[PDB]
């Protein structure tokens, strides 16, 4: 990528060829989207297990 | 002699860790040739309370079970030791190391019961058996059943519990390296048991079962109390009813939800905006 | 820290059975003297001392 | 019999008595009075009731009670269960 | 609380100091409060620390239980146990309820604690009527569950 | 204790080998055996990323407290992290907040041992308070 | 701390027999107001008590 | 008045006495409890308009 709309025209370095770059990148890329979206909860999860656990061990 | 001042027998975690321990110590036998040994605990009282163990050297043959060495000698002496521990330390009975009884436990009794004012033998076993108790409780009795058999001297089951002292509670508990997934105190471990309970039964339930056919061929002597009580489970039967829980749960729930969303709505503008300026600034800190 | 918690849980269950001992009798009666903090107060005796003491967490 | 039977008809009491349904219905006027037993009787000649409340409370305590005494059974008997099983020692 | 100690010579003491008895092993060194107990200690010995042997076997014997605690979970619940709870449970909350609802009117700040201190007490009534709905919740859990499973199982 | 110490060094270069052992030793009786159960994991994977050794050695520690199994769990950490140092204090941090010297002594150990050559500012920083403590 | 008598802090609180003394018998206070319209009497009570404790010099 | 918490059945023109109490108190508690609620989750309804 050094664009995500649509531009371009093909030659397999065109439109086809960035078109299927992109989908070669997506794989990586899906892996690196799940963890932002799993940062909100594991923090959630952080907070009220460092209360609980400050608590038993107290 | 008597056997009397028993009507339940508790039995102490010191009592199991003791016969493992031993059993090393004396010649690393371990249930090659089964052990027999004192069983101390106190007296004057209608319960027992197992309070300690020591092995005796005792070596029965896997030739044959009527043959057996057991250690008379050492017996009289550990006596007078005893009084110097506690003076609640008497002889109570013998233990059986298992993995289970024989018609040749009445004759080891007999040795037992002369030392003893209310000898009991209570099979502790090297193996814990199951998740359950890893002892039993018997007591020698003379009973006759109505199966045509004239007076016997058996073994009938005398209800086993586990039990501790205050003392020795403490100690548990500091030595144990496990945090305990079945404390049975509360709904977290109360859930647990309940898997449990229903693993429990079926293994408990396939013996019932197997006892009946024996009787019926393969034969083998009917006590008579074992079938009067099976006839007596099934009789009970009724069919369920109700029980049913309330959406009440859920609304307190919901009102902890709104409070947050409420604050959040007045401070969403301020933060936003501000977060902006902030970066900035702290990207140009960090070098410093 | 999902399995975590859930460890932990179990935890205050050990550790409250354990505190409960210490809890329990011998218990002398005082009389409720007055509130230095809320987390440690002064409670005066019935043999006449008076007491710095500590609040254990099993009551408000 | 009061005790036993939850349930009987006025007409199978007096068969029951060997006396008639009028008799038999004088007797537990003057029996429910002394206390001995609780009845309720009709005058239709439905069904004289004996304890009885009619309401569901009775069933649901009842039902419960019955399924309580029965794992304690269980557990007990499987203890001397364990005797039998060995064998070789009683055969 | 249990100490261990060795006992440490009078020589030892002027040429060698007792830090030579921490050398070559755990090294800890106890303070069992003061007074007494820590004067003695000084002019003594050496106090060393306790460990604890384990075994995997030695475990095993004491997490054991019960037969019977098998059936216990099992047993179903008396309904006339359960209804004196029920009743016990209805009406905390009713009296809780009012709090409640005067509660929500405000409320708009976060910080739970000041909430507690507005609604008056120590916690929401929000949570006080939670925390009785769920101690219903756990008896009923055992006698519904009971319920049908004795039934079943026996039959 | 000198033989269990050197199961996790012939291990050496194996990699997944090492990952029945930490088990089996555990399985074993004595303190002893346990601990040096979480050493061969550790040595074995030598500075790779290892999504389940990781997982073991923190489970086995919460789960059953013993006091050598938590302190030689942690400081396994610091090794098989080792290969990017800039990674480890979010996963220690945790570890640090439980209330427990043996706990606690590993948590301080991996943050030395990871940071040891291309180091990071915070890491050094955790250590300080334990330092400051009464606790020996 | 009673582990060797040996003094913790200083205590906060520090009890005053004058307050007691004053509240087990019983005072209810009042002002000015309540025999109000008799100014010469309120205002030399005033003279008296309020003037030489406040400041002595007067 | 409920003196005697029977009831007088005309289609038979015969009067019947039973156990049939008022009510029980775990329902009667609870059918206060659930109109209490209802007042607010409409509360919550008007707070509930200013994320919108």
């Amino acid at each position: 990528m050094a664009l995500d709309g649509p531009e371009q025209m093909e030659l397999e370095e065109g439109k086809a060829g960035s078109g299927l770059r992109q989908y070669y990148l997506s794989k990586i890329e899906e892996l690196q989207l799940i963890v932002n979206d799993k940062s909100q909860n594991l923090r959630r999860l952080q907070a009220q297990r460092n209360e609980l656990n400050a608590k038993v061990r107290l | 002699m008597p056997e009397l001042a028993v009507q339940k027998v508790v039995v102490h975690p010191l009592v199991l860790l003791s016969v493992v321990d031993h059993f090393n110590r004396i010649g690393k036998v371990g249930n090659q040739k089964r052990v027999v040994g004192v069983l101390l605990g106190s007296w004057q009282k209608k319960v027992l309370d197992v309070s300690n163990s020591f092995a005796v050297p005792f070596d029965e043959d896997d030739k044959d079970d009527s043959v057996w060495f057991l250690d008379h000698d050492y017996l009289e002496n550990m006596y007078g030791m005893f009084k110097k521990v506690n003076a609640r330390e008497r002889i109570v009975g013998w233990y059986h190391t298992g993995p289970k009884l024989h018609k040749n436990d009445i004759a080891i009794n007999e040795l037992m019961k002369r030392y003893c004012p209310n000898s009991v033998l209570v099979i502790i076993d090297v193996k814990p058996k199951d998740l359950g108790l890893p002892t039993e409780a018997y007591i020698s009795v003379e009973e006759v059943h109505d199966d045509g058999t004239p007076t016997s001297k058996t073994f009938e089951h005398v209800t086993s519990e586990i039990g501790a002292e205050e003392a020795e509670e403490v100690g548990v508990e500091h030595l144990l390296r496990d945090i305990k997934d079945t404390t049975v105190g509360t709904l977290s471990q109360r859930i647990t048991n309940q898997v449990h309970g229903l693993k429990g039964l079926n293994s408990k339930l396939l013996d019932i079962r197997t006892y009946l056919e024996k009787v019926a061929s393969g034969k083998l002597p009917i006590n008579h109390h074992i079938i009067y009580q099976l006839q007596d489970v099934f009789n009970l039967l009724p069919d369920a009813s109700l029980q049913e829980f309330v959406k009440a749960f859920y609304l307190k729930t919901n009102d902890q939800m709104v409070v947050v969303y409420l604050a959040s709505l007045i401070r969403s503008v301020v933060a936003l905006h501000n977060l902006i300026n902030n970066k900035i600034a702290n990207r140009d800190a960090e070098k410093k | 820290i999902k399995d975590e918690q859930k460890n932990l849980k179990k935890e205050f269950l050990h550790a409250q059975e354990e505190v409960k001992r210490i809890q329990s009798i011998p218990l002398v009666i005082g009389q409720f003297l007055e509130a230095v903090d809320q987390n440690t107060a002064i409670v005066g005796s019935t043999t006449g001392s008076n007491y710095y003491v500590r609040i254990l967490s099993t009551i408000d | 019999m009061a005790k036993y039977y939850t349930r009987i008809t006025m007409k199978r009491m007096a068969q029951l008595l060997d006396l008639s349904v009028d008799e038999s219905e004088a007797f537990l006027s003057n029996l429910v009075v002394n206390k001995t037993i609780f009845a309720k009787v009709d005058r239709l000649a439905g069904v004289i009731n004996f304890q009885r409340p009619k309401d569901p409370n009775n069933l649901l305590n009842d039902w419960s009670q019955k399924l309580n005494s029965l794992m304690s059974l269980v557990n007990k008997t499987t203890h001397l269960i364990a005797k039998e099983e060995m064998i070789h020692n009683l055969q | 609380v249990i100490d261990a100690f060795r006992l440490i010579n009078a020589n030892m003491m002027v040429l060698g100091h007792e830090p030579r008895q921490t050398t070559s092993n755990l090294g800890h060194l106890n303070k069992p409060s003061i007074q007494a107990l820590i004067h003695g200690l000084n002019r003594h010995y050496y106090s060393i620390t306790i460990n604890y042997r384990k075994n995997e076997l030695e475990q095993k014997m004491l997490l054991n239980l019960h037969k019977k605690s098998w059936m216990e979970g099992l047993t179903l619940q008396d309904y006339s146990e359960h209804c004196k709870h029920n009743e016990s449970v209805v009406k905390e909350m009713l009296e809780l309820a009012k709090n409640y609802n005067k509660a929500v009117e405000e409320e708009d700040k976060m910080t739970p604690e000041q909430l507690a201190i507005k609604n008056v007490g120590k916690q929401d009534p929000k949570r006080h009527l939670e925390e009785h709905v769920d101690v219903l919740m756990t008896s009923n859990i055992v006698q519904c569950l009971a319920a049908m499973l004795d039934t079943v199982v026996f039959k | 204790r000198g033989l269990a110490v050197g199961i996790a060094l012939v291990m050496y270069g194996r990699m997944e080998e090492a990952d029945a052992l930490i088990e089996s030793l555990c399985r074993d009786k004595d303190p002893i055996l346990r601990r040096s159960g979480m050493y061969t994991v550790a040595m074995a994977y030598c500075g790779s990323g290892n999504n389940k050794a990781i997982r073991r050695l923190l489970h086995v520690a919460v789960s059953d407290v013993n006091d050598d199994v938590r302190r030689a769990a942690v400081e396994s950490l610091g090794f098989i992290l080792f290969r990017t140092p800039e990674q480890c204090p979010s996963v220690v941090s945790l570890l640090s907040e439980s209330y427990n010297p043996h706990v606690r002594y590993g948590a301080a150990m991996a943050l030395g041992v990871c940071c040891a050559g291309t180091g990071n500012k915070e890491a050094i920083n955790l250590l300080e308070p334990m330092t400051n403590d009464p606790v020996n | 701390r009673n582990d060797s008598y040996t003094l913790h802090k200083i205590l906060p609180n520090k009890v005053d027999p004058l307050v007691s003394l004053m509240m087990v018998e019983k005072v209810p206070d009042s002002t000015y107001e309540m025999i109000g319209g008799l100014d010469k009497q309120i205002k030399e009570i005033k003279e008296v008590i309020e003037l030489p404790v406040k400041h002595p010099e007067l | 008045d409920k003196k005697f918490h029977g009831i007088l059945d005309q289609g038979e023109g015969v009067l019947i006495i039973f156990d049939e109490p008022p009510v029980d108190k775990t329902y009667e508690a609870a059918l206060e409890t659930i109109q209490n609620m209802s007042k607010v989750v409409d509360s919550l309804y008007n707070k509930a308009k200013k994320l919108t």
